């Protein structure tokens, strides 16, 4: 199984600064087969970025993603209020499908 | 427009059986692949099983390959997941996902239903 | 045997298809077919067929081959065993195609050998094989004076006979060139085709660079403007005849090598979950672009020739497969040190044609050994089978390198593997897949492998657009039938036309015949028999 790992377990920042997040893959995945989901604290997940660069329909685009091979990352230009949520990277290149350990923004 | 709602969940004894459901509306359910993703109380997302757009190709997670079963009801536009042996680690909230395009991912998610064991 | 081969990398698959795509079909067949059909009137059917049937069917072959790891024949045993005759029809197309496709390289080899000389023979007609009616094209415009280049092509290379009824003697020089090319093909196939490392950086890139040089030379000629106008301006009146429609259709089905078994065979080596949609579209764009760009070079040369000689563009050269050998040498003559550029041009022709031939032969062997993997196992058995096949194909090509062999070549090119058979095979492929096998089922299979559905464009093209186009051209050609003519002046004998139709029927009849063979070999009632045979068996 291509186990996915996210380096930061939890993050807290003031609502005026940029943050960065990483997703490490145990095996190389295509750029088109990894997506990021944003889960509200108390609701269902929601597609946020797919194909490592295509922003979803509902994302303010204040987000951005980059990566290749087995190392991948997601970035936020300037986090505001209501942006605190748990973000999961997901592998979609081969079965079984794997989601990252999950990382939560706070404050 | 697109909406997903799950039904079926409650307390069961270890080793028991319970069947979950996922209703679909706002789109042609018989044309989009569906998958089940469960979130444990630990908040870790675990993929469970996927059924193809027509139900001919089926994939399971390594841990539920021998006990779980995924099926469709195209006429009723309802997705069914059947479990034959619920272990202690099967307690979670199960989410119905419309993962048709692998290059786009789970673009739509259901409300989810919780399952617990005694 | 349990063992089955696969590509070592995706680059190998891309290179194999690119070599199969780009060849004599683009730089030699498309120019003369367009010239025969009047230039601009050829393009409108061409682009209609291309974006309507061309690319979707090419993706269809690759994705069928990828889905079932089988050759051109045995792949249909998993889609529709009843319609397994399509694979047999495709291989018969390949077998007939390999016999006459090599002869063009034989002409190129003869041209290459006769370029190792102080001065190119077609630079003037003071030579022996030339008629007294010759006059240098530099002074043709100052009662039937002719160009030396055409004289060299006809009198010396072809040694053209007055007709197919007069086969004449067998050209020994062409036969040895025919043997040499086939020996090269055998030694490059008896073991297995390979990229051979860094040599690809020269084998693959050189033909495109040489074509660019020819394009620059052609566009710089004084009379290039008139030729481009003839090439691009459509003649709408010519669309009122089935010739332009059928020629454009079968050209695409020929150039893309889709009705052949090579494309299915190449796909068979791909990984099951491999994404090839983007690669197929880009490779198709490369093939279509190469043909269209090469058209500018050829017609610019023809426009210059028309301006220099004073004759019309349509009357400046041969309206047949000899256009490339009449036009490109002429442009080479208008370059510094013509021997060097002629050498590079005919090496360019050999590189384009040999790579395509290797793909065609390898696909033919792969499809055939799939029927009998144990008897035709790897090692001595495969080497003997390849040697026997090459020797038979050599002996079958020997009849069209005689004095009257040009007419046999034209008959083969028009009817065998490059005519109505391509429409016949393509229609049945899409019909089975879209309607009998199930378009929704095939889309599910595509989604399972690539991760995305083919989309409305590909689904509708398979379901409706390709069948309608194939049937319409078939009906239009049969209702407004006109006989084949060589160089628009020679009328073929009725027996020659019957032979050409028999050549076409040898492949077309494979579908109904195997259907009868499959049905008669199945026990039970008729309804059960057809139900079983429509179900995937293997
Ligand atoms: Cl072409
Ligand atoms: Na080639
Ligand atoms: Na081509």
């Amino acid at each position: 199984e291509n186990v996915l790992t996210q380096s930061p377990a939890i993050m807290s920042t003031s609502p005026g600064e940029k943050v960065t997040m990483t997703c490490r893959a145990s095996s190389s995945v295509g750029s088109s087969y990894l997506h990021w989901y944003q889960q509200k604290s108390g609701a269902s997940p929601k597609l946020w970025i797919y194909s490592t660069s295509n922003l979803a329909s509902g994302v303010p685009a204040r987000f951005s993603g980059s990566g290749s091979g087995t190392s991948y990352s997601l970035t936020i230009s300037s986090v505001e209020a209501e942006d605190a949520a748990t973000y999961y990277c997901q592998q979609f290149s081969g079965y079984p499908l794997t989601f990252g350990s999950g990382t939560k923004l706070e404050m | 427009e697109v909406q997903l709602v799950e039904s079926g969940g409650g307390l069961v004894k270890p080793g028991g059986s319970l069947k979950l459901s996922c209703a679909a509306s706002g789109f042609t359910f018989s044309s989009y692949a569906m998958s089940w993703v469960r979130q444990s109380p630990e908040k870790r997302l675990e993929w469970v099983a996927e059924i193809s757009s027509g139900g001919r190709y089926i994939y399971y997670s390594d841990t539920v390959t021998g006990r779980f079963t995924i099926s469709r009801d195209n006429a009723r536009n309802i997705l069914h997941l059947e479990m034959s042996s619920l272990r202690s680690e099967d307690t979670a909230m199960y989410y119905c996902a419309r993962g048709e395009v692998r290059q786009r991912g789970f673009d739509y998610w259901g409300q989810g239903t919780t399952l617990t064991v005694s | 045997p349990p063992q089955r081969e696969k590509w070592s990398s995706k680059i190998d698959f891309v290179l194999s298809v690119a070599g199969g795509f780009v060849g004599l079909g683009n730089v030699w067949r498309f120019p003369y077919l367009c010239y025969k059909n009047g230039g601009g009137a050829f393009l409108i059917p061409y682009f209609i067929f291309l974006f309507g049937s061309g690319l979707p069917v090419f993706f269809l072959e690759i994705i069928i081959g990828q889905y079932t790891s089988e050759g051109g024949i045995t792949c249909w045993e998993k889609i529709c065993p009843l319609f397994s005759g399509i694979g047999y029809a495709s291989v018969v197309i390949v077998s007939l195609l390999n016999v006459y496709y090599i002869v063009i390289l034989a002409w190129a080899t003869y041209y290459l050998f006769q370029s190792f000389q102080k001065e190119l023979p077609w630079a003037h007609c003071n030579h022996s094989w030339n008629t007294p009616h010759c006059m240098e094209d530099t002074m043709r415009k100052n009662t039937n004076f002719t160009s030396p280049v055409i004289e060299f092509w006809e009198r010396n290379v072809l040694s053209l006979s007055p007709g197919i009824d007069h086969p004449g003697s067998l050209k020994w020089d062409l036969a040895l060139c025919l043997l040499l090319v086939w020996l090269v093909c055998f030694f490059c196939i008896w073991k297995g085709v390979r990229s051979t490392g860094k040599v690809v950086y020269f084998t693959a890139t050189f033909p495109f660079a040489m074509l660019l040089v020819l394009l620059v030379r052609g566009l710089t000629l004084p009379g290039a403007g008139a030729g481009i106008k003839f090439y691009l301006y459509p003649d709408i009146t010519r669309l009122e005849d089935p010739q332009v429609w059928i020629d454009a259709g079968t050209q695409i089905f020929f150039s893309y090598a889709i009705c052949l078994g090579a494309m299915t065979s190449l796909g068979s080596y791909n990984k099951y979950h491999n994404n090839v949609y983007r690669d197929c579209m880009l490779l198709g764009c490369l093939n279509s672009g190469t043909s269209f760009v090469s058209g500018f070079a050829i017609f610019s040369i023809l426009g210059f020739m028309a301006q220099e000689q004073g004759v019309d563009i349509a009357d400046v050269a041969e309206s047949g497969p000899g256009l490339a050998f009449i036009a490109y040498p002429k442009a080479v003559t208008m370059m510094p040190l013509p021997t060097f550029w002629s050498i590079l041009f005919f090496i360019m022709l050999l590189l384009l044609g040999l790579d395509s031939q290797f793909v065609e032969v390898e696909g033919q062997i792969t499809s055939l050994v799939d029927l009998y993997p144990s008897f035709l196992r790897k090692g001595y058995r495969r080497e003997i089978f390849i040697a026997f096949v090459c020797s038979i194909s050599y002996l079958l090509g020997l009849t069209m390198v005689t004095e009257g062999g040009m007419y046999v070549f034209q008959l083969f090119d028009y009817y065998a593997a490059s005519g109505v058979c391509l429409l016949w095979v393509a229609f049945f492929e899409c019909f089975v897949i879209a309607w009998i096998y199930g378009g929704n089922r095939f889309s599910e299979d595509i989604r399972d492998m690539i991760g995305f559905p083919p989309g409305p464009w590909m689904k509708y093209s398979w379901a409706v657009i390709t069948p309608v186009l194939c049937v319409g051209c078939f009906i239009f050609s049969l209702v407004k039938y006109v006989p084949l003519t060589y160089n628009k002046t020679y009328v073929y004998p009725n027996w020659a036309i019957g032979l050409g139709w028999s050549l076409a029927l040898s492949s077309m009849l494979c579908v109904p015949l195997v259907i009868v063979i499959r049905l008669c070999q199945t026990e039970g009632p008729f309804l059960v028999r057809v139900k079983y045979l429509l179900t995937p068996r293997e």
